[PDB]
């Protein structure tokens, strides 16, 4: 019994024959009593019990910049929808057919004192799109270091000037201090809405954070460059209203919904389960700074709140990782009269994108990349120096620091202020700055300094104020810095060189979370007042920068960087040319979606509990985590130099790098072959494409598939402890066609699975020979099963081989040849290898095997029906009945006499 | 015909069979297959399981197995076992020709290289074309054109400089021409001397070599080809042996699989431009061309030429150059290759695999067959019915990743979306490891020797370079002859004569010299690279003076291993030799699931017209229906030699010893003392890289010590004693002698907004351009890189590294080792540093110290062979052999030790890979066992004398060795003085003059060569050391004067090894030292007690 989803609303129950169950399919949105104005977002089985992740498309929150209640839904306009979670149990007497259990409401998180006032003035920049530019990413370059702490025209002064602004040593003052926000893409507040426009150079279009502004006249201006359907242009805006709607979000005819509703909505949109408690967690598309937590004994009237990420002090690693991350909110003492930040507030990385949500052993796997999280000034004046403009930087290790991925994580280079910039070293140019601590070219001078770029006189009046972005990329400077960190080009130039890890960009997070912190997960949630702080300890942040092979010109990562690589063409966001492969038409922001974890099948040394693996795809590679059953805790090796073990990435190949993963529908393991499966649907694609051309690839699905390579943990006494991360593999696995609508694929058995897939609006049936995780297509088998004649499983063709093979049998006068007279009945009937020799079989497919099953039906005869192996590894007999209703296949019983009286 | 004759003849003389021995060795019965008396197959039940009662045995159908007739002559050289199926086995069949492949005449197994009746005196410049392209003076016009303006685009930086050429390529609509043509402009043309100077098998390979049998002959004729019989055997029962199905090995279901590109291998993907660079420069064209690896086409060296290379090429308009047409030599599989890929079998599942063998059943003096890919036979409805199908170890390795080999990076191990990277393996054979199964052996990088390329008019004076890229000289070192390299490999010919005269030292196409590479600076690349913006129709060939050493060279144009897989823009040939160690950890499951027959597609195919090549993306989305990117992902992991890298590898490379006497290549056990030759520690004199170049930011960057004191190593330049750090711009290139370079010209210099004018070139440069120049602070002077130090190992354990002679031993032309050689003046000519025509990396004296070719290092009587550097007159040179005659495909069986460790033979060298499984930091993971009988060592065939390994009860492995078995060379001259000796480790090194030598600052600059076309007369008494047998004559092993054991059969075992046995943990890691000196110190302190280092001479026990 397959469940699989017919539709937005609709769910079957299939038969291992790829066969639907009669009266299965359900509405399973009017079942929970919710409106045809919700859909369904993710399921999970656990302990054969039916979860769903409801959300709705009439949903509405609102955003108060006063009061208490300042999120709740919009019940003015009957949009007061709130997202669902619901238990259901195949309650009846065998045959699937699903009722209401418990159902759990998630309610939109209460705001502190606190938080609300960093969420007044929080802006969220509008979703990455499918259809991104890299230059519609970028952002104009903002004042540098001696700007705005020197000030303009201050000039050859920095090295005597620098040392009041305890900035002493520093090397870099034409640092960048982040990019402005007069342009680019469209940023936005809680209580507004983005824009269906997108500016295709950030430097020069779009108007930012501007919304006065973009609504007065820039907004008409891109009305007219970019309509919605062509008669358009498009030489400087993009319309990209259908591939805002295709990855979830809604819309008011044509202008989205609030970005409250939108974060909610958006967050609403994977489920996770446990004997415990139920997480619920955003989607990869757009960043989400909460997540509930359910409690399965939770009264069915109550509420049950989310808990903020900005109060999940999640453990990035090192201590100095986390810091780094925290020190990029913004500014600490802003005290100017009411400007607050998320790092004023004392909180953590509010924002995450989060790949998936899955559990195992009772223990909840998460990971996703670092949302980027900076400062902005918002002063708007005479005026700051750093006004309109965002405070953000690299944070790449430099050159200097000592080898070792826990030395390279823990160097201070830009702990506290931009340090990195263009530099020249000898015969190549390292855009990281060569030293550090206090290290420079004539020995040393001294600890390097760095400091927040904010000038201290003006300390009382700069007001400063968090934002969110859309993508891991934390500062979007259009600078080669930024380039190089986002294409992870940064290469240390000692013999044993190294990748310097960019600690505040690209970031990648992940971890398991046990039931002992998900209570304080609860706690937090439902704390009153002020916010309360949730730690989770089995976590960590590793930085996993987008492939360099996505950016054309990038040919290859060392070191020693060609000269052409120092030109304007490759430096900056704006001019860097993308050729990603994998369906974004970016290659500057990395991304990850589909985390699924899993038990290791395979044995393990007596006592020591079953591994289990975990597999997140990401931009050109697969990511796999590894975990310690023994203590349910990421692995973990005594030797720090080697980079923390629980975290192996593994690149891609072209076959892997065009399988777009803006398609991603399911993914699903085999639990007994130890093989994931990541099935992509084209028809998740939008519409139109962001010149609102028709997107002419929107039929097709593919499926790849990771299977586990390298030594796992607790094979051999010689295995108990490894150096080496255990890393996962990916191979286009053979289930892949351009030209039909696929419904759902069945992890039949370990030697087969069958696909489902519509090409003429009818069902259709193909099954695949499952090679030890390849697939490929077997034809004379899946015409064979497709002709069940209308029935639930197929018909033995009596008279030509087919599924279920042909049987002959042997003529009742064998009795006499091999003397069987003497036996009698009974004895017969207790050696079923005798009754082999009755009846010879022809399997059709390998290790197929048949048997007889005999009953008495006299003194001297006696009734037998054969008994089958059918592709899913199952006997199938008369006495075959799945989920209750018989199949009767009518196979061919026998009847035979001859048996003596002894 | 005569290959059927010789089986009927040896079906009568010779007898084979298998037999089985019980668990105590006792003989049970034989299995002849030549004698089995109406042998059947094993009855079999509907389900296929045969029939088996296990005292009366396996039921038989009393009919002989399919194809008896043909099968029953052949011989058996493999047995594997099921791991599943009880009672099953698989045995190896190949026909006795492939046993007896050598002993066959002459006229029909013929040698690439021929010596001649050498009634003109020998000369190894007679088959080498030589003679140097002429420009045209009906095409002078259509050079590429310098841009008219270049753009500013708001790009204030503005060069005086020549601006760049255009390279427009458009489709237009015509047929078969494009409306732009740029990349085909073809201003150059052969030289005409007595006919023109061009390759062209029909006038010089009259007597081709060709292989036994073409691929399509060894398919067709199913009793010539390997085929393998799954046989059920049982000892104690009746019907003790029964057989199954019998699948012959079909080489067409081998070729079928291979990528498409490799139907045209004259092309690449580049094509017209560097097809028409090759050609040019005499270089063969393509990526595995039979003009350089003739063993894997039908036709042989018929079709070694780039002639008709499957796209239109030479047409009399430019622009009709460059479309795809009919194809007549692609890749196949004849008979030598096919043989060597026939051997090594392992069983997986329900299939079983053919990993190919080492070569050595028809490896031959001058060629060198190797396994191509992997054969399976995948058996269905219990071993019932089988299918048959091989695939290419080229889309096999395509997954190699820097990430996961521990040892060297950057290696010539990649390939991308055309293949034309082909490696082939030595295959010591496959075998589970523990529970890692792990192919081991020797494998062939992409070529690294050939990656620079000469000037148009630099190939009378680079001989040995222009043969090495023209196949007479199959050797895969790298010679240093960088005088005449071109700046960039890849400029089109359309650029090589912007500047014929030279006194501008034309930006685009200059000899390659480090001394005038422009600056990095902002304003620097704004004025001159990044100014010319590119469009998809329009390509600039910047001004910006790129020019590096032979690192750089090949760190930008060889197809070195990246984080990502296919990725490997330029891939300029295939090694001939396996140049490189290589074990890998094969994906068990990933093999057995992969589908028999390959898809590959668009793609894989070239671009079909130069208006796609243009545009040519270097990743493609596999087109739907293909499935050939499935196979990349084999190779779990893999390694090449110790897990080491930089210049540490040179300093274990200094501490291996020479087989051929033992000393160690370093002479550090003792004011002109023996120096160290890879190494440059305590070599020539500290130097500060903190004034090289830019002079900025590199206190700190390159070395973490507070001093960052480089050792220049040998053949160092300084202005003196008292400023050794850093060269200050003495090295002044003139074109004529018409004054330095002059830098500070208006031509040299660039104007950033404003205009504040300033030199491009920098002030101070490292201090040495020698062939074992080390920097880690100057990638573009850098020498020493990682594709040469695998080569370097490889062939350092073999024995069998070349040394550049100017004198031998004969009357009034010896060279004195004192008195002449002075270890302290290396920087002066008194140091007898070559520096042209050295192999690279190496220092040629250290090495010739190590060979005793002068001194009594070798010998008891001083060689007086050697290397001067003269200084009153011109020199000439030639490199000549080691003495030992190792090649390195000369490996053994692949022996598991244990769980964790493996191991195989390895020429006079057994090597066990201790930390490949399961590393442990700190440990070089290789342990190294030589052999010790001279007579083996010295021996003129020696692999003829290794019978086999395994692993010993005791625990230790083990090699036999029958000194008796030795096959001496096949004639003994037949009657005359034969000046070429063909031998397994003979090269036809050219030779190379060069100037007279400074007396003082010998190598500020690159030591020019002149033209040594005609110096060949001059140098009889050093051509006649190329023969391997006068320099064993020389050094007094040339003859039974060896001694020793005489007979001395026995056996040898490699040294006892413990758990402390590998560890260098002390000798890494860096407290006040770098890495690579604190190895060497190390080593040092440890020269007496190799044992525990791994290194050690095998324990050998006689054997009556």
């Amino acid at each position: 019994t397959f469940l699989v989803k017919e539709d937005s609303k609709n769910v079957t129950a299939y038969t291992p024959f790829a066969t639907p169950i009669t009266d299965s399919k359900s509405d399973l949105v009017s079942l929970a009593q919710l409106d045809s104005s919700y859909q369904i977002a993710d399921q999970t089985i656990h302990n054969t019990n039916l979860f769903v992740l409801f959300k709705s498309r009439d949903v509405k929150v609102k955003y108060e910049s006063s009061g208490s209640n300042n999120i709740s839904f919009d019940s003015t306009s009957q949009g007061e929808k709130p997202s669902y979670v619901v238990e259901f149990t195949n309650s009846t007497n065998i045959g699937i057919k699903w009722t209401m259990v418990k159902k759990y409401q998630l309610d939109v998180p209460n705001v502190s004192s606190d938080m609300n006032q960093v969420l007044k003035n929080l802006i969220l920049e509008q979703p990455l799109t499918k259809y991104t530019l890299n230059s519609s990413l970028a952002k104009e370059k903002g004042k540098t270091q001696r700007e705005v702490h020197l000030g303009s025209g201050q000039a050859n002064q920095w090295t005597s000037q620098r040392n009041q602004h305890d900035l002493n040593n520093n090397p870099s003052p034409n640092a960048s201090t982040g990019f402005k926000l007069t342009t680019g893409n469209a940023y936005r507040k809680l209580s507004e809405s983005w824009p269906i426009y997108e500016p295709i150079d950030g430097t020069k279009q779009g108007k930012g954070k501007d919304s006065s502004g973009w609504s007065s006249t820039e907004e008409n201006e891109a009305k007219n460059d970019a309509p919605s359907v062509s008669s358009g242009t498009f030489n400087k805006y993009l319309n990209t209203k259908q591939a805002l709607e295709s990855i979830g979000i809604l819309f008011d005819d044509q202008t989205p919904r609030n970005v409250i509703t939108q974060l909610y909505y958006a967050s609403t949109s994977k489920l996770a389960v446990t004997n415990n408690h139920i997480v619920v967690m955003g989607n990869s598309f757009l960043p989400s700074m909460w997540y509930w937590v359910v409690e399965r004994s939770a009264q069915e009237n109550a509420s049950n709140k989310p808990t903020w990420f900005a109060n999940t002090n999640l453990d990035w690693g090192e201590d100095k990782q986390k810091q780094f991350v925290e020190n990029q909110l913004g500014y600490k003492e802003t005290t100017s009269t009411n400007s607050h930040n998320f790092h004023s507030k004392s909180f953590t990385q509010p924002a995450y994108l989060i790949s998936g949500i899955d559990s195992v052993n009772d223990q909840i796997i998460f990971s996703g990349f670092k949302a980027g999280s900076v400062g902005y000034d918002s002063s708007s004046s005479s005026s700051s120096s750093t006004k309109d403009q965002a405070l953000a930087w690299s944070t790449t290790t430099s050159l200097d620091s000592k080898t070792g991925y826990k030395d390279l994580v823990t160097n201070d280079t830009g702990l506290n202020g931009p340090i990195n910039g263009s530099f020249s070293i000898q015969d190549t140019f390292s855009f990281v700055v060569p030293y550090s601590g206090n290290h420079t070219n004539n020995g040393t001078t001294g600890p390097i300094k760095t400091a927040y770029p904010v000038k201290k006189d003006q300390k009382s009046t700069v007001k400063i104020n968090s934002l969110i972005n859309a993508t891991p990329l934390n500062s979007y400077g259009d600078e080669g810095i930024g380039v190089f960190d986002a294409l992870g080009l940064n290469y240390n130039f000692k013999s044993n060189q190294e990748r310097l890890p960019s600690r505040t960009d690209q970031i990648f997070v992940y971890g398991i979370v046990s039931p002992n912190e998900l209570r304080s997960a609860k706690s937090s949630a439902d704390s009153t007042g002020s916010d309360t702080k949730v730690n989770w300890s089995n976590t960590q942040s590793r930085y996993l920068p987008v492939p360099y092979n996505y950016s054309e010109g990038i040919i290859d990562a060392d070191g020693f960087k060609r000269p052409e690589n120092r030109g304007a063409s490759v430096t900056t966001f704006s001019g860097l040319k993308s050729i990603a492969p994998d369906g974004f038409a970016n290659s500057i922001a990395n991304f990850s979606v589909g985390l699924k974890a899993g038990i290791d099948p395979n044995p393990v040394m007596s006592g020591k509990k079953a591994n289990y693996g975990a597999v997140v795809l990401t931009r050109g590679g697969v990511v796999r985590l590894n975990f310690n059953p023994g203590n349910d805790s990421l692995l973990s090796t005594t030797d720090n130099n080697i980079a923390p073990i629980s975290f192996s990435f593994t690149p891609f190949t072209a076959a892997e790098s065009a399988v777009d993963l803006t398609t991603f529908k399911e993914v699903t393991y085999n639990q007994e072959s130890g093989l994931w499966s990541y099935i992509f649907d084209s028809s998740l694609k939008p519409s139109h494409d962001g010149k609102q051309t028709p997107v002419t690839d929107n039929m097709g699905f593919s499926v790849i598939t990771v299977s586990r390579t390298g030594i796992e943990l607790n094979q051999d006494q010689a295995t108990t402890t490894l150096d080496v991360a255990p890393s996962a593999l990916a191979v286009q696995s053979g289930i892949q066609s351009t030209t039909q609508t696929l419904t759902g694929v069945l992890p039949l058995s370990e030697e087969f699975s069958a696909v489902i897939a519509k090409d003429s609006d009818q069902n259709k049936i193909d099954i695949y020979k499952n090679n030890n995780g390849l697939f490929e297509i077997d034809t004379q088998l899946s015409n064979s099963v497709a002709t069940n004649n209308g029935g639930l499983a197929p018909s033995y063709t009596e008279n030509r081989v087919d599924a279920w093979g042909k049987v002959e049998f042997a003529d009742n006068s064998v009795l006499q040849a091999r003397n069987l007279v003497d036996k009698t009945v009974d004895e017969i009937i207790n050696t079923p290898e005798i009754l082999n020799s009755f009846f010879r079989f022809t399997p059709a497919f390998e290790d197929q095997k048949a048997t007889l099953v005999a009953t008495k039906q006299s003194d001297t005869s006696l009734s037998v029906s054969p008994r089958i192996q059918f592709l899913d590894g199952n006997f199938y007999d008369l006495n075959s009945t799945i989920a209750g209703v018989p199949l009767n296949i009518g196979f061919p019983s026998r009847v035979f006499a001859g048996f003596a009286a002894l | 015909k005569y290959l059927n004759a010789v089986e009927k003849y040896l079906d009568g003389q010779q007898n084979f069979a298998i037999r089985r021995y019980d668990n105590n060795g006792r003989a049970l019965y034989d299995i002849n297959l030549a004698k089995m008396e109406n042998p059947s197959t094993v009855q079999r039940g509907l389900n296929g399981e045969p029939i088996f009662d296990p005292f009366k045995g396996f039921g038989l159908t009393g009919n002989a197995p399919t194809d008896w007739n043909e099968i029953k002559g052949k011989v058996p050289v493999e047995v594997v076992q099921s791991p599943h199926s009880p009672n099953l086995y698989f045995v190896l069949l190949v026909p006795k020709v492939a046993l007896e492949y050598h002993n066959l005449n002459n006229q029909v197994v013929k040698e690439s290289l021929e010596v001649k009746a050498t009634q003109s005196s020998f000369n190894p410049t007679q088959r080498l074309q030589k003679d140097s392209p002429v420009k045209d003076s009906s095409k002078q016009g259509e050079k590429l054109s310098e841009t008219t303006a270049s753009s500013m685009s708001s790009g204030m930086a503005t060069s005086t400089r020549a601006k760049a050429l255009k390279v427009e390529v458009e489709r237009g609509s015509q047929s078969d021409s494009l409306l732009k043509n740029d990349f085909a402009k073809k201003p150059l043309k052969h030289k005409n001397s007595s006919g023109e100077v061009k390759l062209e098998a029909e006038k010089e390979f009259t007597e081709a070599w060709k292989p036994l049998l073409t691929t399509d002959q060894i398919a067709r004729e199913k009793g010539m080809g390997a085929t393998v019989v799954s046989f059920y055997d049982a000892p104690y029962s009746e019907n003790h042996t029964a057989f199954g199905l019998v699948d012959h090995i079909d080489p067409k279901k081998m070729v079928e699989n291979y990528p498409p590109s490799w139907k045209t291998p004259k092309w690449n993907h580049h094509g017209i431009w560097d097809y028409n660079a090759r050609n040019l420069l005499l270089q063969t064209t393509g990526f595995f061309n039979p003009r350089r690896h003739p063993e894997w086409f039908d036709e042989g060296q018929a079709k070694a030429d780039n002639t008709s290379p499957g796209f239109k090429v030479g047409d009399t308009d430019h622009k009709k150059d460059g479309f795809k047409k009919n194809s007549s030599s692609p890749i196949a599989l004849p008979f030598e290759a096919y043989f060597a890929n026939i051997g090594n079998m392992v069983a997986i599942g329900n299939s079983v695999f053919i990993f190919g063998g080492n070569g050595h059943a028809t490896k031959m003096f001058t060629t060198n067959p190797l396994s191509i890919g992997v054969f399976r036979i995948k058996y269905t409805d219990n071993f019932s019915k089988s299918s048959v199908t091989g695939w290419p170890y080229a889309v096999l390795f395509g997954g190699l990743i820097n990430p996961q080999t521990n040892g060297l990076k950057d290696l010539p191990l990649g390939t991308n979306r055309w293949f034309e990277y082909v490696p082939r393996m030595a295959v010591s054979g496959v075998k589970w490891v523990g529970n890692q199964l792990v192919l081991a052996g020797t494998l062939t990088m992409g070529d690294t020797a050939t990656v620079p390329r000469l000037k148009y008019d630099q190939l009378e004076k680079h001989l040995n370079l222009v043969a090495q890229g023209q196949g007479l000289l199959r050797e895969d070192l790298q010679i240093f002859t960088p005088y005449g390299w071109a700046n960039r490999p890849d400029i089109p010919v359309g650029a090589w004569l912007q500047d014929e005269m030279g006194s501008k030292f034309g930006p685009h196409y200059f000899l390659n010299n480090p001394d005038i590479q422009d600056n990095v600076n902002n304003d620097t690349v704004e004025a001159l690279i990044s100014s010319y913006k590119n469009t998809d129709k329009l390509k600039h060939v910047y001004p910006y003076r790129y020019s590096g050493l032979y690192a750089w060279q090949l760190f930008n144009w060889s197809n070195k291993l990246t984080n990502t897989p296919l990725s490997a823009n330029f891939v300029n040939e295939n090694s001939y030799a396996p140049n490189s160690l290589f074990a890998a950890i094969l994906n068990e499951d990933l093999l057995t699931g992969l589908s028999d027959k390959i898809f590959y597609g668009k793609e894989n195919e070239f671009a079909e017209n130069e208006a796609d090549r243009f545009n040519q993306l270097l990743s493609l989305n596999p087109n739907p229906n293909t499935n050939w990117a499935r196979y990349l992902n084999v190779v779990q992991r893999f390694t090449t030699g110790p897990n080491l890298d930089s210049s540490t590898f040179d300093q274990f490379l200094d501490f291996l010893p020479w087989i051929g006497n033992g000393k160690p290549f370093s002479n550090s056990p003792s004011s002109s003392t023996p120096l160290p030759t890879f190494s440059n520690i305590n070599v020539g004199v500290k130097s500060m890289i903190t004034q090289h170049l830019n002079k900025e930011n590199t206190r700190w960057v390159f070395i973490p010590n507070f001093s960052p004191d480089i050792w220049t190593g040998a053949g160092y330049r300084v202005q003196s004693a008292n400023q050794k750090n850093g060269i200050p711009f003495e090295q002044v290139k003139p074109s004529n002698n018409s004054t330095p370079f002059d830098p500070n010209s208006d031509d040299n210099k660039v104007t950033p907004s404003g205009g504040s004018s300033k030199p491009t070139t920098y002030p101070a440069l490292p201090n040495s351009i020698s062939p074992t120049s080390d920097w880690i602070n100057a990638l573009t002077f850098t020498n020493k890189n990682n594709p040469q130090r695998n080569q370097l190992l490889l062939r350092s354990l073999l024995g069998t590294i070349p040394v550049l002679i100017n004198k031998s031993g004969d009357s009034n032309d010896q060279f004195n080792k004192d008195s002449e050689q002075k270890w302290d003046k290396t920087e002066t000519n008194e140091g007898n540093l070559p520096g042209f025509g050295e192999v690279n990396g190496l220092y040629n004296a250290a090495l010739l110290h190590t060979y005793g070719f002068f001194g009594t290092n070798t010998n008891s009587t001083d060689p007086k062979i050697g290397f001067k550097a003269d200084s009153s007159s011109s020199s000439s040179s030639t490199l000549v052999g080691s003495g030992l005659n190792w090649t390195s495909q000369d490996v053994g069986n692949l022996v598991v030790i244990n769980d964790t460790s493996f191991g195989f033979q390895l020429g006079g060298w057994f090597i066990t890979f201790t930390d490949f499984i399961r590393p442990r930091t700190g440990y070089l993971g290789i342990t190294l066992s030589s052999l010790q009988d001279q007579t083996i060592i010295w021996a003129d065939q020696p692999w003829t004398s290794f019978k086999g390994s395994y692993l010993d009860s005791d625990g230790t492995p083990k090699s036999l060795w029958d000194p008796t078995a030795l096959k001496s060379l096949p004639n003994s001259s037949t009657t005359y003085d034969t000046n070429p000796t063909l031998s397994p480790s003979f090269q036809l090194y050219q030779p190379n003059k060069v100037k007279a030598y400074q007396t003082t600052n010998t190598y500020n600059k690159l030591i020019e060569p002149v033209d040594a076309t005609s110096a060949a007369t001059n140098m009889t008494s050093l051509l006649k050391l190329l023969t391997t047998k006068n320099i064993k004559a020389k050094l007094g092993k040339g003859t039974a004067s060896s001694q020793g054991n005489n007979n001395g059969g026995g056996v040898s075992q490699t040294i006892n090894t413990i758990t402390t046995t590998g560890n260098i943990s002390e000798g890494l890691k860096e407290e006040t030292s770098i890495q690579a000196e604190t190895l060497k110190k190390f080593f040092d302190s440890k020269q007496n007690n190799k044992s525990e280092i791994g290194i050690g001479d095998s324990t050998f026990t006689k054997m009556d």
